[PDB]
RNA sequence: GUUAAUGUAGCUUAAAUUAUCAAAGCAAGGCACUGAAAAUGCCUAGAUGAGCCUCACAGCUCCAUUAACACCA
RNA sequence: UUAAUUUAUUAAUGCAAACACCUGCAUUAAAAAUUUCGGUUGGGGCGACCUCGGAGCAGAACCCAACCUCCGAGCAGUACAUGCUAAGACUUCACCAGUCAAAGCGAACCUCAAUUGAUCCA
RNA sequence: GCCUGUUUACCAAAAACAUCACCUCUAGCAUCACCAGUAUUAGAGGCACCGCCUGCCCAGUGACACAUGUUUAACGGCCGCGGUACCCUAACCGUGCAAAGGUAGCAUAAUCACUUGUUCCUUAAAUAGGGACCUGUAUGAAUGGCUCCACGAGGGUUCAGCUG
């Protein structure tokens, strides 16, 4: 029903984070908080870790 | 046109009882009749072993000069372990 | 053990060799073949397989003589004491063997072919197509090993470029040279297959012991095996 | 075809040790009914189960079999389904012969195909 | 443990107990918490936070430690730039 | 005895909500007339009785129905 | 044995190597070898059951069994600061786990009773 | 159970095993078993003399052949559901499923239960014995089926005798 994406950043990069989003529906694009540049960025999502 | 329709039977298991009377819609007991008397026929042939299996587009018979049974399909879901609906010709028309 | 095999004597006799029985044992001492074991009492008879050989200071073709046809109980067939030029040996005999028959022992593969009488021992290259053959050799010098149980008898096919096709008895059609010898006729003691054992005392007069008691289970082997009949068994 | 009843009075039920097939248990348990009917000579035993509650309640439809036959004969629903359920061993046995004529006239004409 | 050796006839250390647990010098032992690193996309970040913390532990638990180990391991350890030095003092204990 | 399964139009399976077409029966509709091929309708208390919502669905009240365990001393 | 683990073993095939046998490596056989045959249970087997949560028993701090009685759970939804740190407490009667949290930093102007799985390893 | 034989030495001698006979399978061959043998032979098995016979089934598993086939005297298997049959009698018709649906024979048997089946003989009286009938819903054909001759320290029944 549900997917573990894993979501990579854009600025500041290396930093990853996992949420999940449906199966169906398109590949996410968030604004989360990045630590690094200590800023928020645009989060792309890269790989599903699983399909729970 | 020259006759098709009966698609999409759910048969037992692929078996020249059930590829029969399913699709010529009776039951196997003149079919075990049919089979004993020289008819039941392959593909121009004469099947003398009625539960010889059926696979896409084996042609059926039983003369009544016949009435074929074509088959083409593996349906692939299940429908509660019949799960062989595979669509088949249907006919009653002459044949050299 | 201490199992010195008793066919330890090297030369060419007429008279019995008193035996050993082997119990179905090894020379470890263990069984290999079970059901064997303690019949009555033999003595061997040495049978001349080579059965055109010629004597000391001679050569050639000979003819033999029948002595006697004798039961021999180390064999199904009989055998038969010939005797020719100044020496004696057992043979084993025809379907119809008498005493005072002349048998003929050639080397001759001719232009023609020979009619052969009934007991006496040509080339292949020598005979007809067709005829009946035992004590087959399947080289030429090799002494018989094939037909001469009692009643067999094989057909000669066919013969080809140099060397001649038998059928066996079990059917099995075996290619040899043309020059290896198999004498006429059909082995003695037909009905043999024709034979009533009775009782099974006379089982192990034979020297055969019971079967096992241990029930088995018939497996995948047991069917009735409808097989080809196998391929020819060339020895060129 | 209903098997006809026996009233709750008239049956002299004996409780008995009986056949004991078993090691310890078996031969003291007074589990045997003998469950008798006083009208009718009709003496019914059971050691069904290792329960009363089940051999007393079975050894009642074991004799409404029996009394069955003296109240009403040859004719009765417990030799009516004898005759009905081996009637068909006539329609088993006459079929099965119909099929194993059939069976060589299929087999003969098998083989003797060329 | 093993009490008395085959060759030496010395205590041995429990290794399994080594590759986990850091005794201080005080007679403390500082432990990591189980699943630390396991299925933390279904961790809270308040649970998160408390999986990541260096813990001490019982009084029978460093009981059970000190027992398996050798005293090699109960010992002044003056390291170059060490990251618990500040932890082998008992300061302030009033016990 | 005890769980456990099962129920389909007149005739066979379906369908994981909403119920089908496949035969048969009403004829008419291509065809000189019969045969399909069509184009109809048609017949299921989805074997029960209550309604929890809104239910062949998800469960007892149920009726018949078949399998299977009711053992050791 | 159609339990798991093996194919050393002989026997076949295959590729190497040597210029068929011997050797090494693979597969497929048979023959075998080693090991185990959970627990609860109003005796054991059979049936059922095993972890977590809510209600009753257990009326009012806490706790409280049952092959005791009745309901559930093995998710979903919304965020995307569901960032980081840190006083003090709670705690399922131990441990492990599990909870709540002021302030502070950075920003802003979680819902739900349970909704789960340690270590080693990959 | 065909027979004579064999067996649990020290609780079972038997209906068990063997056995002539019958069939299936494997093997075309020499110098240590088989064998100084050669397919009418040898080895591995099943069943049990003879007489009369051994029905259907190769889907599975096996084995053999890769002509996806052959094979049951190989492992084994040989169903049911509805329902008109009337001196208790023509499914006389519809079907489901399977590889095939149990044939001849025999039969309450050493054959699940019911079971002391029903009935006749035998007995003063019979849960015993014997002859019949019969679904036997769990009979049945080399897991061999059924007659039958002799034989058995087998297992039941019995006439007459005879005896503490
Ligand atoms: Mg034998
Ligand atoms: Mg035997
Ligand atoms: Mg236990
Ligand atoms: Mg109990
Ligand atoms: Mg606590
Ligand atoms: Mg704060
Ligand atoms: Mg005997
Ligand atoms: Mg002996
Ligand atoms: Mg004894
Ligand atoms: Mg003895
Ligand atoms: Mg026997
Ligand atoms: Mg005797």
């Amino acid at each position: 029903k549900n997917i573990l994406v894993r979501m990579v950043s854009e600025a500041g990069t290396g930093f990853c984070f996992n949420t999940k989003r449906n199966r169906l529906r398109e590949k996410l694009t968030l604004l989360h908080y990045d630590p690094v540049v200590k800023q928020r960025v645009l989060f792309v999502e890269k790989k599903k870790i699983r399909s729970l | 046109v020259k006759n098709y329709k009966d698609l999409e039977k759910a048969v037992q298991s692929f078996r020249y009882d059930v590829v029969l009377k399913t699709g010529l819609d009776i039951g196997r007991n003149k079919v075990e009749d049919a089979f004993y008397k020289g008819e039941l026929r392959l593909n121009e042939e004469k099947l003398w072993k009625k539960s010889r299996t059926v696979k896409v587009g084996d042609t059926l018979d039983l003369l009544i000069t016949v009435m074929r049974i074509l088959l083409k399909k593996v349906f692939e879901e299940k429908t509660e372990s019949e799960k062989y609906r595979v669509v088949l010709r249907r006919w009653k028309s002459l044949k050299l | 053990a201490n199992f010195v095999s008793w066919k330890s004597r090297t030369k060419y006799t007429i008279t019995p060799v008193k035996m050993r029985k082997s119990g179905g044992r090894d020379h470890t001492g263990r069984i290999r073949v079970h059901g064997i074991g303690g019949g009555h009492k033999q003595r061997y008879r040495m049978i001349d397989f080579l059965r055109f050989r010629p004597e000391e200071t001679k050569s050639g073709p000979f003819e033999e003589k029948v002595i006697q046809v004798r039961y021999d109980p180390c064999r199904s067939a009989d055998i038969a004491l010939v005797a020719g030029g100044s020496r004696k040996r057992w043979i084993i005999a025809t379907e119809n063997m008498q005493a005072g028959d002349t048998i003929l022992n050639s080397n001759h593969i001719g232009r023609m072919a020979v009619a052969a009488r009934e007991g006496d021992a040509h080339p292949l290259g020598a005979l007809p197509v067709g005829t009946l053959i035992n004590n087959v050799e399947s080289e030429p010098g090799r002494g018989a090993q094939y037909i001469r149980a009692a009643g067999t008898c094989g057909v000669l096919l066919r013969k080809v470029n140099g060397t001649a096709i038998i059928q066996l008895p079990s059917k099995r059609q075996m290619q040899v040279l043309e020059t290896c010898v198999a004498t006429v006729g059909r082995v003695s003691n037909v009905d043999h297959n024709k034979r009533v054992i009775g009782k099974a005392g006379r089982n192990r007069w034979l020297g055969k012991r019971p079967n096992s008691g241990r029930w088995h289970r018939k497996g995948g082997w047991a069917g009735r095996k409808i097989r080809p009949l196998p391929p020819m068994k060339s020895y060129v | 075809p209903a098997l006809l009843s026996l009233d709750e009075n008239e049956l002299e039920e004996q409780f008995v040790k009986g056949h004991g097939p078993g090691g310890q248990a078996t031969n003291k348990t007074s589990n045997c009914v003998v469950l008798k009917h006083i009208p009718s000579g009709i003496v019914v035993k059971c050691h069904q189960t290792r329960s009363v509650d089940q051999n007393r309640k079975l050894a009642r439809k074991i004799l409404q079999e029996k009394v069955d036959v003296f109240y009403n004969g040859e004719n009765s629903p417990v030799h009516k389904e004898k005759r009905e359920a081996a009637k068909k061993k006539q329609e088993r046995k006459k079929r099965a012969k119909e099929t194993l004529e059939k069976k060589k006239l299929l087999k003969e004409l098998w083989e003797s195909s060329k | 443990l093993t009490y008395f050796s085959a060759r030496k006839g010395k205590r041995k250390t429990v290794k399994a107990v080594i590759d986990r647990f850091l005794r201080l010098h005080c007679g403390l032992w500082v432990r990591r918490k189980a699943g630390y690193k396991k299925k933390l996309w279904k961790k809270t970040p308040a649970r998160k936070k408390r999986l990541r913390e260096f813990v001490f532990c019982n009084k029978t638990q460093s009981k059970l430690l000190d027992k398996m180990t050798t005293s090699f391991w109960k010992r002044r350890n003056w390291y170059v730039d060490d990251p618990y030095q500040k932890y082998h003092d008992r300061t302030n204990l009033k016990v």
